[PDB]
Parts: structure tokens; sequence; C-alpha cells
């Protein structure tokens, strides 16, 4: 069965991966050389938009 | 008679290969490897982004290491020849022969951020600087062990005509103030079959390791396998040497309360409340070349008796009782050792105040689980003895309820006279 | 949309990725900790306050990916749980060889992350990796075993296990849930 | 030398359940399925043997026929070993062996090569009718009509002549009920 | 002059700080295919690259105008170029049309900085002065022979630039001859870059089993013709073998290790017979002289001798009955001396991982070698066959990965049938006597013969080359003279000609000869006008047309610069 | 497509065409941080050697120009290049 929307959760989610975008490219701009965090932040935000991605395509 | 050898802390033996560690510390670890009459000698560190490691080829045969977080002083005990090399490479190494007579052999080096220090076998102290140039040439006990954290020297030192001691000393760019000058040790020296006897013959003191807390309080690991610690040592009319690990007792509490044999403790540092070691397995104490993850083991005060543990288990799992006396023992020595750390020292992070809060709490917890152990025999006057250590005022409460879960309106009315005498 | 061969089931990437969103103990080699005298971490699908707290040569808990990210980097340690100890799994052998009925209290993640830490950590381990992966092997096959005695068992109206893996889910999940859809339709169509 | 023999099962068993290449236990899973379709046979190559253990390669290639019923029971053990749930069937395997060796030619082949393992190549000319050899003998004794087992493994034995228990000379006939039987296939090869 | 190597480690820290950056690339290593060392060294650099996470595009490069060509192309972002295996000869800034004018930033005080920096891993101990002196942006990393042997020129280069009658003349026309003598020098080799590179990470501390192999990798491949160079670089090798190797034991799965293990002087020991490891071997036939029948006969004999019988040699050495392979020592010892065999014996490093089989240094180097080589109008075609060497290399990168043993059994096959092909074509060469005499140089050329497509390959050709100068070598009746080597593609209808140097006996134990074919090579370019290509990085290696093939032979043979 | 015409039917040509407009116009608007044409396999490695089989030409990425020399070795982002995976012009691991 298709299962309900968690339409809060998605669209707390966006917002928080908007932010997040916003927030890396702001570092980027801002750019000791520690990448490590951002290499954190890069992978952060492709595992997160790759768990979004199969969600939506499995629905 | 008796023969001195020289000494690293956690150095180990060639035993049957033809390699071994120079010195094994929080910082690092220094290797040499036989190489056809002459040796190369690695030094790899455990903090990869601070330092980066290096090796280089040795031809004159250096059996002697101290690594530290701004240098590595090698030294060859029996021609008196030593090097100091700064990790950053913009100060320059340099070598020094020191005058040895006959017989006298290095036996412990240490290194200071503005000092240089070399022990003889004849009881010889020779002090340089970071550069090369000598400072004072002393006469003391023979030192057979030499440790040093920052400004900080922590020496041992043992003769048949002096014994076993130690001293303590904090030399600083100013403030030159000797804590304590060859006090007496206790520790003891091991009982003097070839595994044991290819160690001793090559480290006779049994000194497995020497080191520094992270909050600056001296360690030693002797031959019977517990880490003695110096408790209030800026203050020597308090000081205390404090036993926080009777290594062998928790070896066989994991082993389920068979006598182990085949693991061995192999000390390299401690952090507060945690042992970093690694635990060897194997017929040898000490570890080989592919060299392990250290475990981390917890300090427990040694009050376990083997036969109470072996009556209540007909894993070893500690009743609750001695397992609540043990943590009030224990949250007790970490509280004074924190306060002590922190208002002397002060934090050197942030994280020291809230740790000693919650030290506190897992103190007063402990003594209120002794509290309702002795409420339980019907006990009124241990109770009292036991909630008139209690330190803060929330936790009295917890007693009032135990009082009235056991009915002793004595032990109320006591209790709150001891609130009463609290408010001011 | 989606692909057939990931329609009605999860691939063992996805698997995969699931087990490396977990906690795990592990050893810095890198001090990142500000002293009394360098960007912050500041993840979101994580507690970044023990990823900002991280101490070189001590005991911490970071997700797996960070580990492995990490161990690719060699400069953190990643440390093997308790279950993967020579004696830990001796006794789970034990337990095993005890109980043919029941299968043994392993971990949900006892094939994904042995396989990750194997490919991943070769020097990171007290054991030696032989005969760990003896061991593995051994119980992975004496759960085939056990799973292909339960599996006579195929009712139409349920059917339960007790500690089966998630990988031991995706290598059973489509033969025995087309089976036993097959037979509640069978059955099905025989009511009247 | 039973001894020496149950060494050579032993240490056959460690060479099937220890030997792994690129993280893979090849010969383990390579039993299992054999097992899970019925085939109960396994395939060992022969650089495989040799680069677990070169001793263990001259024990297999000095006297083969009497230590390939040795491998037999190992990979018997084995099976038992995995396929056998303990404390809560499968008869004799078969070892078949891949060797990459020199091709000897059949006029070459003479008495040097005899008792030795050997690679050829040839033409296949006649396939003959399957015959039934036997490997277990259910041996009962006419006289005292005591019933004893014979094994049976087909490399390099006969019906004995004590009974086991004067009961009589020749007293064993064979029992064919309770016998179990292998095929046997001759060939011709020009 | 500009990195010794107390400051590669430096030099990293500058690649560093022009590439440590995730958002974009900025890191382009240029590495000269068709080379053994420079695959090995791309191998270790782009482990270390890999480790600490810098950005990279390796690009392989075949000839001078390919490079040209790749160097034209790239974009103004990348700021940090290595050149491994070439550079060290060429003029870059008169090649690449490096003008220091539009490539500097902030000049402002004497300091100066440029947005691309470009440095050269080059084992061609000719260096061009303006190179490695007189360029900023053009960085060397430099073995020590600047501070040992190139201070004269160094003095006479600097006052040569510094000053732009009779004193003028008498020191300028002085130091112009000084710059005149070291050039117009042959080209050699005293250090591989596989060396160079592991000093580096000794230098920074990454150095584990693995970049150990491929530095030993790297130092095998140069012992075909520059043996030398790697009995001067053994001592390391076992300093570091014998450093980084564990305390021990039972043979196991997953522990590897590298012995030092007697390695003995032939082809595919290990993974061929005991009869086809001899009679292919180059040393074997240089001294019995097994290309005549009777050099087969001695071979026979000496199995005679050593016990081992023919039908026991023939057979597999993983096969071979161990009563034969465990005293082959003690056998080589007492049997080899009477038959001149006496240098077979050699130690070498033996690797070897679990249960698959031990490889030598060498064999796996001839492996690699056979995977560059056949791996897998007429300017398409030769831009076809510079994409299939490329191709072919990156094989041979994908076999270097521990993971890929079938590629390096692939190689070990492919290598067997080269030999066996090489074996062919130089007894064909040697039976009918095409070597001709010249007086001052020796000239093979090949018009016909048997599968002469694997010719228009280079390492084939260089090979055969070594084929013969060993060959001839043994030979003290006719002195060391330079080889010329030409075989003709018909397709493509072109002599590709190499130039080979001849080589003392193994046996005997001084100062390295040079190639002096490139300055022939170039005066007659510039002479003539014959249609040829000098854009090989190997500076011996050029392609003239069938037709100018006689005239270039003529005017080389009355050129004294040979 | 999202990330030969012979065979299809003209209803089924217009018929593909709109749906390709429909999936170009689900990745605009909402859900556009990420791609819903984008890879179904988890980015299990950040990281990856990268070889490229055809030559294509000197190619931008989000920050950084990359060229696409054939038979050229890449160590980038799985990220960066999954596209040009896709495509196929890019192939390793
Ligand atoms: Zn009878």
């Amino acid at each position: 069965e298709l299962l309900p929307y968690p339409h809060q959760l998605m669209k707390r989610l966006l917002n928080r991966i908007s932010m997040q975008s916003q927030l890396i490219e702001n570092i980027s701009m801002g750019f000791n050389e520690s990448k490590l965090p951002l290499l954190c932040m890069e992978t952060e935000l492709e595992r997160l938009k790759f768990v979004i991605r199969s969600y939506i395509r499995c629905r | 008679k008796f023969r001195y050898m020289p000494f690293s802390p956690a150095g180990t033996p060639f035993g049957f290969t033809d390699r071994r560690y120079l010195t094994m510390n929080e910082v690092g670890y220094v290797s040499t490897v036989k190489n056809s009459e002459q040796y190369s000698i690695t030094v790899s560190f455990f903090d990869v982004g601070r330092f980066r490691e290096y090796h280089f080829e040795d031809l004159f045969g250096y059996d002697l290491c101290f690594l530290n977080e701004k240098g590595t002083l090698f030294g060859q005990s029996k021609t008196g020849q030593i090097q100091y090399r700064p990790h950053d490479s913009i100060h320059s190494n340099w070598t020094k022969i020191i005058p040895l007579q006959a017989g006298e052999r290095i036996t412990s080096v240490a290194a200071t951020p503005v000092r240089v220090i070399v022990g003889t076998s004849l009881g010889y102290f020779r002090s340089f600087n970071q550069f090369g140039v000598p400072f004072a040439v002393e006469k003391t006990s023979p030192i057979v062990a030499l440790t040093a954290q920052n400004y900080r020297v922590f020496s041992v030192h043992y003769s048949q005509f002096h014994g076993l001691s130690y001293s303590l000393s904090e030399l600083g760019t100013s403030s030159k103030r000797y804590y304590k000058r060859e006090c007496p040790l206790p520790m003891s020296l091991p009982n003097i079959k070839d595994a044991n006897l290819d160690y001793y013959n090559f480290n006779p003191m049994g000194i497995k390791s020497l080191f520094f807390s992270s909050y600056g309080d001296p360690c030693i690991f002797g031959s019977d396998n517990t880490l003695l610690l110096l408790s209030k040592w800026r203050s020597p009319e308090e000081s205390k040497w404090l036993p926080i690990l009777d290594s062998n007792m928790e070896i066989w509490k994991m082993s389920g309360g068979k006598e182990t044999t085949d693991i061995h403790v192999w000390p390299l540092a401690l952090a507060y409340d945690t042992l970093n070691c690694i635990l060897v397995k194997g017929k040898h104490i000490w570890p080989e070349f592919p060299l392990p993850l250290p475990s981390e083991m917890e300090i427990r005060m040694p009050v376990f008796v083997k036969s109470k543990l072996l009556e209540e288990n007909k894993e070893i799992q500690i009743p609750v009782s001695m397992a609540a006396e043990e943590e009030y023992l224990r949250s007790k020595v970490l509280s004074e050792l924190l306060t002590d750390t922190l208002e002397n020292d002060g934090e050197m992070y942030g994280n020291e105040n809230e740790v000693l809060a919650a030290l506190n709490g897992a103190y007063d917890k402990a003594l209120l689980r002794l509290f309702a152990s002795a409420c339980s025999d019907q006990n009124v006057e241990k109770a009292l003895s036991l909630a008139h250590e209690l330190k803060q005022d929330r936790a009295l409460t917890a007693a009032v309820k135990i009082s009235e879960r056991a009915e002793l309106p004595s032990l109320v009315k006591k209790i709150n006279n001891i609130r009463e005498a609290r408010y001011e | 949309s989606l692909p057939a061969h990931l329609q009605q089931t999860f691939s063992p990437e996805e698997i995969q990725f699931i087990v490396e969103n977990e906690p795990i103990k592990i050893f810095p080699r890198i001090t990142t900790r500000q002293k009394i005298r360098h960007t912050r971490w500041q993840l979101i699908t994580t507690d970044d306050k023990a990823l900002n707290n991280m101490v070189a040569m001590r005991s911490t808990e970071v997700v797996l990916w960070i580990a492995l990210l990490l161990k690719q980097q060699s400069k953190c340690s990643i440390v093997a749980p308790q279950w993967l100890t020579t004696k830990e799994l001796d006794r789970k052998i034990q337990y095993e060889k005890t109980h043919p009925d029941r299968f043994s209290e392993l971990p949900w993640n006892w094939l994904v992350l042995a396989r990750i830490l194997f490919n991943k950590a070769k020097d990171d381990f007290h054991d030696p990796i032989h005969e760990l992966r003896g061991k593995i092997q051994d119980l992975r096959e004496i759960r085939q075993i056990k799973v292909l005695k339960g599996l006579k068992y195929l009712n139409e109206s349920h059917l339960q296990l007790d500690n089966l893996s998630l990988l031991e889910i995706n290598e059973l999940r489509p033969f025995i849930t087309e089976i036993m859809d097959k037979l509640r339709e069978i059955h099905t169509a025989s009511l009247t | 030398n039973d001894d020496d023999n149950t060494e050579i099962i032993k240490s056959f068993k460690n060479f099937i359940l220890e030997f792994r290449l690129d993280s893979q236990f090849i010969y383990r899973d390579q039993l299992r399925n054999n097992i899970l379709v019925k085939n109960y046979s396994l395939t060992v190559n022969m650089e495989h043997l040799i680069g677990y253990n070169e001793d263990i390669y001259k024990k297999l290639s000095d006297e083969p026929s009497d230590i390939i019923p040795l491998f037999e029971t190992a990979i018997t053990q084995v099976a038992k070993r995995i396929s056998i749930l303990s404390r809560a069937s499968l008869p004799t395997f078969q070892l078949i062996l891949n060797s990459n060796a020199n091709q000897i030619p059949l006029r070459d082949l003479d008495s040097e090569h005899v008792s030795k393992i050997v690679r050829l190549s040839g033409i296949i000319i006649s396939t003959s009718v399957l015959s039934s050899r036997a490997t277990y003998l259910s041996i009962m004794c006419r006289n005292c009509r005591h019933t004893t087992s014979i094994t049976i493994n087909n490399f390099n034995v006969s019906l004995p002549r004590s009974c086991l228990s004067n009961c009589g000379p020749d007293p064993y006939i064979i029992i064919h009920e309770s016998s179990k039987f292998i095929d046997q296939q001759f060939l011709k090869l020009q | 002059m500009y990195y010794g190597i107390s400051q590669f480690s430096e030099a990293y820290n500058k690649i560093l700080r022009n590439s440590s950056s995730h958002s974009s690339c900025q890191l382009v290593i240029f590495v000269s295919c068709l080379n053994i060392d420079a695959l090995c060294a791309t191998k270790m650099l782009s482990l270390l690259f890999k480790k600490q996470l810098v950005q990279s595009q390796i690009v392989p490069i075949f000839g001078y105008s390919e490079l040209r060509r790749h160097y034209s192309q790239l974009d103004d972002n990348i700021n940090s170029l290595l050149l491994v295996g070439f550079g060290g000869v060429i003029d870059l800034e008169a090649f690449l049309e490096i003008d220091p004018q539009e490539y500097v930033i902030d000049t402002d005080s004497g300091e100066q900085s440029f947005r691309r920096d470009i440095y050269v891993l080059d084992a061609h101990r000719p260096w061009n002065l303006d190179n490695i002196f007189g360029s900023q942006i053009i960085q060397c990393f430099d073995d020590g022979t600047v501070d040992d042997t190139l201070g004269e020129q160094k003095e006479a280069y600097y006052k040569l630039l510094e000053l732009d009658r009779k004193q003028r003349k008498k020191q300028i026309h002085e130091y112009e001859g000084v710059l005149e003598e070291y050039y117009s020098q042959g080209t050699t080799v005293v250090n591989s870059i596989s060396a160079q590179i592991y000093s580096l990470l000794s230098a920074i501390g990454e150095t584990n089993l693995s970049n150990l192999w491929l530095n030993i990798l790297g130092t095998t491949s140069l012992d075909i013709a520059y043996a030398q160079v790697y009995n001067r670089l053994y001592p390391l090798l076992q300093d570091e073998v014998k450093r980084l190797t564990p305390s021990s034991s039972v043979k196991t799965p997953d522990t590897l290790t590298l012995n030092i293990q007697p390695d003995y002087y032939l082809f595919l020991l290990r993974h061929s017979s005991l009869y086809d490891s001899f009679y292919y071997s180059n040393y074997v036939n240089a001294k019995l002289s097994l290309w005549n029948e009777n050099g087969k006969k001695r071979l026979h004999k000496m199995f005679a001798r050593m016990g081992i019988p023919l039908s026991t040699a023939q057979e597999t050495w993983l096969y071979m009955d161990h009563s034969i392979k465990r005293e082959l020592g003690i056998i080589f010892d007492k049997n080899l001396d009477r038959y001149g065999l006496q240098d077979i014996i050699r130690d070498g490093f033996v690797r070897t991982l679990g249960y698959r089989g031990s490889i030598s240094a060498s064999e796996f180097v001839e492996a690699l070698t056979a995977l560059l080589e056949v791996g897998n109008n007429s300017a398409q075609k030769l831009t076809n066959l510079r994409k299939r060497w490329v191709s072919n290399f990156w094989l041979s990168w994908d076999a270097l990965d521990d993971r890929k043993v079938e590629l390096l059994n692939r190689g070990i096959q492919l290598a067997q049938d080269l030999q066996r092909a090489i074996f062919n074509t130089g007894v064909a060469i040697l039976e009918k006597k095409l070597i001709k005499h010249l007086r001052i140089y020796r000239l093979c050329v090949l018009q016909d013969g048997p599968d002469l497509d694997l010719y228009r390959n280079p390492l084939t050709l260089l090979r055969l080359g070594n084929w013969l100068i060993e060959c001839c070598a043994e030979s003290e009746d006719k002195q060391l003279l330079p080889m010329v080597l030409a075989s003709i593609d018909e397709n493509t209808d072109t002599y590709l000609v190499a130039g080979l140097t001849p080589r003392y006996p193994r046996g005997l134990d001084k100062k390295p000869i040079l190639n002096n074919f490139s300055m022939a090579f170039q005066q007659i370019t510039a002479e003539t006008d014959a249609k040829v290509r000098i854009d090989n990085f190997e500076s011996s290696i050029i392609e003239i047309r069938r037709e100018d093939l006689s005239p270039f032979l003529e005017k080389l043979t009355l050129s004294g610069l040979l | 497509n999202g990330l030969d015409t012979n065979n299809l039917s003209h209803q089924e040509q217009e018929y593909l065409k709109e749906y390709c407009d429909l999936i170009t116009d689900l990745k605009s608007g909402d859900l556009v941080d990420i791609d819903l044409s984008g890879s179904l396999v988890p980015p299990s490695d950040v990281f990856i050697d990268v070889r490229v089989l055809k030559d294509a030409g000197e190619i931008q990425t989000e920050y950084g120009v990359f060229n696409l020399i054939k038979d050229s070795q890449f160590f980038v982002r799985q990220s960066d290049v999954e596209r040009l995976i896709q495509q196929g012009y890019l192939q390793k691991i």
C-alpha cells in the first residue's frame, strides 16, 4: 500500500537541506585548511539527497 | 652484584627477533631494527595531524629514547652518545658525547621544553638546554628511570646503599621549585621461566612504564602489575601513593574467574579514569611490531576480594554492595585529584567542572547504596557514619526516605540535626 | 520509475548504507579539541558533540560512514565491537550447536559489519583476522542450515524467527514472500 | 599407521576449511553448493593444494591410491560438519582433480609412471555399459549367522577367511539387501 | 638545483598549497607512458594523493607533439603540473612557448610568484641549464648530481647571463665553450624516479609495504641496460625491506611477505618450465650461444650434468618435483661454474601473499613490460596507434593492483609469447648475418620476418636491441660499438630506427657509457631536409621514410658524433 | 534520458516526449535540491577513480573545469561525475 505522506517531516527536511546548502556555499566562499568538516558536509548532503530521492522514487 | 641496564619508558627487549621498541607513550612509539651491524630507527606518532612520522639510519646503535611533543632524544648507553632531534625541522638537531667512566652507562634520558636530562649509572645527572649548552652536573642516587611531561620531571633512583626512591620536580622557564628529592618509593621490585627471564635480564627493575597522567599526576607501573598514582604531590605533607589498578585482578575478572596467564597489560598512558594499554596476548609480556590498537582499562580501586566473588557466583558479576564501595572510593579519590588539578593548575579545557559535578553525583549515589545496605541490617550508627560523609544537600533527602523505608526514626532525627548544622 | 530488481526488496548496498548509519566506538588519531588558548563539524543527521569533542587515542562514538571515511585517511582507527572476538564468536557457535531450533543472540548487523570491517580495517583487530573470518563463515553456514530446516514449516498463517540478520532477511525475502503469498492465494480461493 | 592416516585426514580437513583466496573460502562454498544440488563431489585445483602446503602435495602425489580414500573421508567429514546438525544419510563423496600439467602422451606412458598422477589427452572410441561396484557390504556368516560390514574403497581386498565370531573354512556370503553400490564405466582411449 | 633531496618534502607541501582543495581539480600529472619506472612512480604518487585527498588527472603521453597538444588545451585553473619520466632534456619554455610575463601574479620587494607550477620527474642526466638554473616556473626534482658535478656549468651559465675586446671575448667564449662541452654529451641514467619518490615518501612518512614494492619494481625495471643503477640502489632497498618487514611462521591467507631470497637472472622462472627459462634467457644465450644447434646441444649436456631430466625440466615450475627445486641452489653452485654461468646466482626480492603463489620483481616487471607492449590518411593511423598504446599503458596500470591478478597472468602469457617472437627474430637476424660492420657503428635493418607488426612498438624493438647487445657483448672478438636497429612498417611505410648503446659483460665490475645518437639525429635533422620524427621521449627513437633511409645512414656514418 | 526512434510509434514518440517534459518538470520548483532522475545506488564511496572511455572535449563541473582526454584517470567525487558515468563517457567502479 502507498503509505500516507509525512508532510511536516518532509517540509522540515527540505528546509534543513536548503539551510545546509546555503551554509556550505557560504563556507565555500569563506575558503589553516581543515577540509574534513567540508567533506563531512558534502557526503552528508549527498547521502541525505539519496535517501530523499529513493523514498520519492519508490512512492 | 647488581647490574644496571639502560631504560626507556615502555621499551621492549629484542628477544629472538631482530627488532624492538625503544619507547612507547601517548605521543607515539619509537622502534629500532637491527640492520646488519647498524640500525634503522622508525619514529611513529599516534597524532597524525600534528606530527608526521619519520625514520633514519642509526650507525651508533642507540638503545635509549625519549619522545615528547617537541623533540626526540636518543641515547647510546655504552659510549655516552646522545642526540636531540626537534620534530618541526626548524631547530637543528644536536649531538653530544658526555663523559663516561669505566663501568658508567647512561641508564635513562629525559627531555623538557627548555632542558635535556641525562642520567648515568654512577649517579651523575647532567642537564643541558634544548640547544646543547650544558647547564648542570649534579650527583644523585643512580637514576634508573626518567619521564618528563612539560616542565615537570619525575625520576626513580635505586642503589644498593640507598634503596629505591623517587624525585619529582618542576623546573620551568621560571619558578624553579623541586617538589620531592629522593623520597622513598612504595613499589615492589620483582622476585629474582625464560619468558620472564628474557625481560628481567633486560629490565631488572620491573618498570613496565613510567608516565604522567593527562592532568599531570605521576604514575608508575611496577612488576606487580599495579598502577600507582601519586596524589597530592603539590603538598609534601599530604602526599600519598594510590594504587588505582591491580591489573591482574581485573584480568582475572574479565576472564570469568579463570586464573589466566596468556594475557598481559603493557601500559602506555593514563587519561582520566582510563589507562590506555595494549592487552598483549601470548607467552611474551611485550608486544611485537604489528602493534594492535591500545585497549582501554577503566581504573578500579583494589577492594575486590576473590573469595567473595567466587562465593556468590557459585563473567564475574560484582554484588551491588562492594561495587558501591569501590565506586565510592574511586569517586572520592578522583574527586580529590580533579579538585586539586582544577584549583592549582586550572582547567585546560571546559569539561573539568561538569565532570567533577557528575563525579560528586556518582560519589553520593554510591554512598546512598552503602547507606541502604547499612539500613538493611538495622545498623543505625553505620548509616549515620555513611550519611555523615554525604557531600551534597541534594542527596540527604534520599537518605531520609531510606530511613523512612527502614523505620529508624532516631536516624531521621539525627540526620535532621545534621541538616540543621548544614543550614549555617 | 523504480527498477525491477529494487521493486519489492532492498539491494545489499542499501543494507550497507543502513548499517553505515549507526554509532560505533573508535580511536581518533588526530586532535580537533579546542584548548584553553578550525571549522566546526556541524552535522544534521547525527550528534556532532562526540565529533566536536574528538580526542586523539581515546574512545569516542561516531557514525560508521565517518569511521570508514577517516579510516581511508587513516586519521582515525575503527574499534571492533565486543562480539567480534574469537571468544564471543565461539560462545555464539556453541549456542548455535546447543539449541538447534533457535538462532543465536547475534546482532542484526553481524554479516554486513563484519564484511565492512574486513574490507576496510585490516590492522584494527586485537584477535587475528584469520580465525575471525573462519568463525564468521562457520556461523553463516550453521545459520544457513537452521533456516533450511525452518523453511520446511512454510505455513499459510504466519511464520516466526527470533534473531535473523537483516542481510539474511534479504537472502530469504523474495522466495518466502512469494511462496507464502501463493499459498495464501490458494487457500483464499479455496474458501467458499 | 592410523595416527598418520587421521593426521592426513585432519590436515586435508584443515585444507578445505581454511583455504581462502581474495576474502573467499572457495572450497567450503563449493561443497555447500554441491550438496544443495545433491552432487556429492568436490573439484580441487592442484595449484591451490600446492599453494596451501607442498608437503600435502607430495603426500598426494607419492602414493595416491593409499591417500585419496583418506581425502575422501576428510571430504565426507567436512560435509557432515557443514550440512548435518549435531545431536538433533550422506554417502561417500568424490574428489575430482584439475591440473594444468604438461600432457604426457600415450606412447611415453611406461613403467616409470606406475601409481603416479598423470595428465594425458586422447580420443574416446568406446564407452562400455555401467557396472555396479560395491562400497558397503553386509557380510553374513553361514554358520553362526552374525553380520559384519566391509567398507570398500575403489583403489588398489576380498572376502576374508575367518568369520570373526571350528565355524568353517570360508563361511561368508554377501547380503545384497543392505549393500551400497556405486557406478563404474569402462572406456577405451585412442 | 631548485630541489635537492632534503627539501623534496617541501616541494610536496607546495603542491598541497596549490592543490589541496575539495571543490575543484587543480593537479594534473603528465606521465611518460611506455616506461615501467614512470608507471610505478605515478602509482606511488596516486596512492599518496589518494591517502591525502588531492584531486588529480593522470594523462599518459607518448610523443613530444602529444605533450604540446595536451599542454595547449589545458585550462588556466590548473596550477600544479607533474612531468614524470620526461622533460629533463628539452627547453620547456622554448617548447611550450612559456613566457613568465603572462603567468606572474603578485610580484609585490624581491619576491616572485606564478599561477602555475610545473614539476619535472626525469631520470635523463643531461639537464638543460636554462631549465634547471634560469627557470623559476619549471621545478626539477634533482638527484644530487648538480651539487657534485654541475658547478662549473652553474658558474659559467651565471656569468653568461649576468654579463649581457680581449677580456669580454676571453671570458665569455671560455664559458660558452664550457657550456657547449656540457652540451653535446650523451644521455645516461644513474637514478630511478621511483627511488626519488620513495625518498619523498620517507621524508613525509607515508611509506608502507605497497609503496616499497612499487619502488622495488621501479628499481628492478632498470636492470637490463642500467645495471650500475640497480647495483647502487640495491642496499637501500635491502635496508627498507628489513626495516618494514614484520617480526616473523605458518602460511596463512592474509600475511603478505616480501623476502630477500635467491632470485636467479632468468626469464620467468616461477611461471614457466626450467628448460624454457634457461632457453629464453638473454644471459644464457649470451654466454653459451644458444642460437645455433651447438648451443642447444650444450644446454642438453648441462641438463645431463646437473642431474635434471628433460622430462622434469620441461615440467611447469609449480608442478615440478621439489627434489629438483629445493636444492637447486646447491646444484647451481656446483654445476654452473664449468659452463661459465656463475652470475646466474643473484639475490632478489620475492613477494607472496595468501596461497596464490610467489612472484619475483623481475618476473613482475617483464609482465608489466609485456602489458605495455602487446597488451591489447597515415596520421589517423598514427593517432589510433598512439591511443592503442595509451590503452595498453592503462591495462598495465590495472595490472599493478593486488585484486587483478588475472591481468598479471595475462601479462605472463603475453611475455612468454613475445619472448618466443623475440627469440625467433633474433635467431633470424643471427643466422643470415644481417648485422653489418660500418667501422663506427653496427647496422641491423629488418626488411621482412616473422610477425613484423610487433616492432612498430618501441619497447619490443628495444627488447630485440637488448637481446642483440647481450648476445654480441659476450663476443669479445668484436669490440664495443653502438647499434642502429631499423624495422619497417609497410602500412605506415616507415623505418622506425632505434639507437642502442653497447655494454660490458655482466661478470666484470666503472664509468657508464653514454648515448651519442640523439646529437647526430638532431644535427642531421637540422642540416638535411629529412622528414623525420623526433617526438619520442627517448631521443634515440626516430621514424624515417623508407626512401630517405639510406641517405640518413650515409649522413650518419659521415658524422663523427656516434 | 533523465540523467532508436524507428521502433517507437508516433503516439509512443509523443508519449515519450511529453513524459520527458513531465520528468524534467518534476525536478524543477519543489524537490529541486535532489534530482529525481539521479542515481539510485547509495553513495557509499564519496571519492572514486574514474577512467575516460571516449574523447568528449573540455567540460565544466561545479567549481572546476574537467577534460575528457581519452584513457585518462581522475580521482574525483562520485556525485560530480555521476551523470557522466550515466552517459557512459566515463566508466569506472
Ligand atoms: Zn562364523
